[PDB]
């Protein structure tokens, strides 16, 4: 929210809400990039931008239920219909850092819940179940791979504000992982603990640990790392 | 009476109504239309017996009626509907996992207690007859179902002293019913109900959360 380019992001998020209903024509090329934007924004900033970002997702799911270019199955469409219903629930309002409002729409057109990464984890798996459902029906897409790359780039690169969010998302969405990626994550955990010697660091630690959580089911069956991650968890608990 | 007990009696109800109706109605019409000629009495309680009636004679009357009723049930294996035969066998296997010894006994008792006997005692309310039988028949049917239950439970009479004279009759027909049990045991505003009890479905210990939303979309309309 402090960032030198915050206003430039906030402006484009505003445009993206308005566009998102017209994105009912658009989404098929875009869907990964829009969730990349959701991922960073999901509960950030002043409450109107949060409301906007909830609306952005609602409108995208609705657009995925009706784009005349797409041909999703009754099962996939039903999954999206139930997803709209799910995103309309008070649970999802709290995830998006919306509290004390009847309707997100009204506010869309600070009391930061100091952002809980577990909320982003929840959103991201729900958006993943939306994307996965669609990707079964569209075999010719690259959406999850592009989202994986986009999230991966931001997860690994040093940026204190975004990097935690990205790590969480990368972990949630990924379908494969390498020991070199795990090395980068645990190196990020270590560097974040060095920064604690010197709040942001803690959120990065939490993110890396959530990432390790989602990533560890992916790791190869004979990898030492499964056993190693038990001690990573122990060390994390020790932090208090 | 628990929910699973309600489920079992419902399956007997909706699948065996035509089975009980066509099995018991002929014997009942033979007991009413015929044998109303004589002063048929099944009163076997001595303290309740009229001075004109005879105990020895009424005891025979009960056993004769109980005999042909019991014979018609045991011989009705070839007319047992398949949906129940699946219910009793499903009930047979699940109890056998914890009580493999004499697990067939639990099937036959619940079979007689919750399905056969209630329709025998109250044929009118069960939809088998057009009106209630005469009062003397109602007393005999109630006493007959007590005997038939003792046979199904494989237990002698030990409480009422006036039912002990029939212990010889029930001891002989133990395994005849046991063979019949071994035979049959071997091969909506739902959203209104959902939302009314939807509150706090997630008290457990993913699908319960998912289900709360479908209940809130469908039920609240």
């Amino acid at each position: 929210e402090q960032h030198l380019m915050w206003d430039d992001i906030a402006i484009l998020a505003r445009y993206m809400l308005m566009l998102s209903f017209n994105n009912s024509l658009d989404v098929a090329a875009h869907l990964p990039y829009l969730f990349h934007v959701v991922t960073f924004l999901v509960a950030t900033g002043p409450l109107s931008l949060r409301a906007s970002t909830h609306g952005l997702v609602i409108n995208i799911i609705h657009s995925l239920c009706t784009c005349s270019q797409l041909h999703f199955s009754e099962e996939t469409k039903q999954v999206l219909r139930l997803s709209l219903t799910e995103f309309s629930l008070p649970k999802f309002y709290l995830l998006f850092g919306i509290s004390k409002v009847k309707s997100a729409a009204v506010i869309a057109f600070y009391e930061r819940e100091t952002f809980a990464l577990t909320s982003l984890e929840t959103v991201t798996e729900a958006l993943l179940e939306i994307m996965e459902a669609c990707m079964r029906d569209i075999p010719t897409c690259k959406w999850l791979d592009q989202w994986t790359e986009l999230a991966q780039r931001f997860a690994f690169q040093y940026n204190p504000s975004l990097q935690p969010r990205a790590l969480v998302v990368f972990g949630c969405i990924s379908k494969r992982v390498s020991h070199g990626q795990i090395k980068q994550i645990i190196r990020i955990l270590s560097k974040a603990l060095e920064s604690c010697l010197k709040y942001n660091s803690q959120v990065l630690i939490e993110a890396t640990v959530i990432a390790l959580t989602k990533l560890q089911p992916l790791l190869n069956k004979d990898s030492p790392l499964h056993k190693a991650l038990f001690w990573v968890a122990v060390a994390v608990l020790q932090l208090d | 009476n628990s929910l699973a007990s309600k489920i079992m009696t419902f399956c007997f109800k909706v699948y065996g109504a035509t089975y009980l109706q066509k099995l018991l109605d002929p014997l009942l019409r033979i007991v009413i239309t015929s044998s109303d000629w004589q002063h048929v009495s099944f009163e076997v309680d001595p303290t309740r017996l009229e001075p004109s009636e005879s105990l020895e004679e009424n005891q025979r009357n009960l056993l004769q009626m109980t005999e042909k009723f019991f014979h018609a049930i045991i011989s009705s294996s070839s007319e047992f509907p398949p949906q129940l035969r699946s219910v009793c066998h499903c009930l047979y296997q699940v109890v056998s996992q914890r009580f493999p010894q004499n697990s067939i006994g639990a099937v036959g008792s619940a079979m007689f207690l919750r399905f056969i006997n209630p329709a025998i005692v109250s044929p009118y309310e069960a939809g088998i007859l057009d009106k209630k039988p005469p009062p003397r028949i109602e007393r005999g049917l109630k006493l007959m179902s007590k005997i038939l239950q003792s046979i199904a439970n494989h237990v002698l009479f030990t409480k009422e002293e006036h039912m002990r004279p029939f212990n010889d009759f029930v001891k002989s027909n133990f395994d005849a019913a046991r063979r019949f049990f071994l035979d049959i045991a071997s091969d909506l505003a739902l959203h209104r109900l959902l939302w009314n009890n939807q509150e706090k479905i997630g008290q457990y210990l993913r699908p319960f959360d998912k289900m709360a939303t479908l209940l809130a979309y469908l039920g609240p309309p």
